[PDB]
């Protein structure tokens, strides 16, 4: 249960519920089946929340890692329809769980800010500066490796 | 501020013997701290000449600063930062501008104390507005010039 969420990979509720259903509910604590908070009967009240959490997490990882994905691919993972996802998207962004913009076409999800001149500008400076720091550092290591004891 | 003394007695100064002994000197006199120091100096042997043994190899060592100038000449910052600088200066320039109108209309006065009160001559809008255009121009040129240079060369 810990290992799946920690590794950022795309998943879906449909598989997640069935599997964990057998593990968590069965799990011997001190010794009994009971542990609650998404395991047993009482645990079911908390479990409902777990579904919502999978869908906030799927949209988050895809947002961070990718910059564009289609809305049809996104829905399959979340286990929503487009009309259902769209409602959910309006409230998520307001709390600031994620930043994402979805359309009605289901052509695309822009997980970046729209292509305005400032983002392009910003990246272009950062790319330049990193190279210059790296070329300096490598020359210092290289100098020892070359000369050495002067046995070669 | 360095001085040299061999140090010889008071009488030698008084007689006027002490300049006969110094020959092969030029001498000099400076005053870090008033008449009391001058008197102390005269009693001693006053300033006997200091020459320096120096040359270009030693001179080159002292010259240095940073080889790190190599990385720095090329470096330019994030574009958001370029914008911060430009904004801060234009905003600043607005404040001083209102005095500037008066400055050009008047300033018949050439007497520094009177001018200061009259057309806000002290805290002058001319000095500062010029100073401001000049930082903004130079800053924008070096940042812009570097970004472009790096682009062509690395790829």
């Amino acid at each position: 249960l810990l290992k799946l969420f920690t590794t950022m990979e795309l998943m879906r509720w449909s598989t997640l519920v069935e599997d964990y259903g057998v593990e968590l509910r069965k799990g011997s604590s001190e010794t009994p089946a009971t542990d609650v908070f998404s395991s047993t009967e009482e645990g079911e009240k908390r479990w409902k929340d777990l579904k919502n959490r999978v869908v906030e997490h799927n949209i988050r990882i895809m947002a961070k890692y990718y910059t564009r994905i289609t809305m049809k691919r996104m829905a399959q993972l979340l286990d929503l329809s487009v009309d259902e996802s769209e409602a959910f998207l309006s409230n998520l962004v307001v709390n600031k769980t994620i930043f994402a913009k979805v359309d009605r076409l289901a052509g695309v999800i822009n997980f970046q800010r729209p292509k305005d001149p400032n983002n392009l500008l910003n990246d272009w400076s950062q790319k330049l500066n990193s190279l210059m720091s790296l070329v300096n550092k490598t020359t210092h290591l290289i100098a020892k490796e070359e000369m050495i004891h002067n046995l070669q | 501020v360095i001085d040299a003394f061999r140090l010889i007695n008071a009488n030698m100064m008084v007689l006027g013997h002490e300049p006969r002994q110094t020959t092969s000197n030029l001498g000099h006199l400076n005053k870090p701290s008033i008449q009391a120091l001058i008197h102390g100096l005269n009693r001693h042997y006053y300033s006997i000449t200091i020459n320096y043994r120096k040359n270009e190899l030693e001179q080159k060592m002292l010259l240095n600063l940073h080889k790190k100038s190599w990385m720095e000449g090329l470096t330019l910052q994030d574009y958001s930062e370029h914008c911060k600088h430009n904004e801060s200066v234009v905003k600043e320039m607005l404040e001083l501008a209102k005095n500037y109108n008066k400055a050009v209309e008047e300033e018949d006065k050439m007497t520094p104390e009177q001018l200061a009160i009259k057309n806000v001559g002290k805290q002058d809008p001319k000095r500062h507005l010029e100073e401001h255009v000049d930082v903004l121009m130079t800053s924008n040129i070096v940042q812009c010039l570097a970004a472009m240079l790096d682009t062509v060369v690395f790829k």
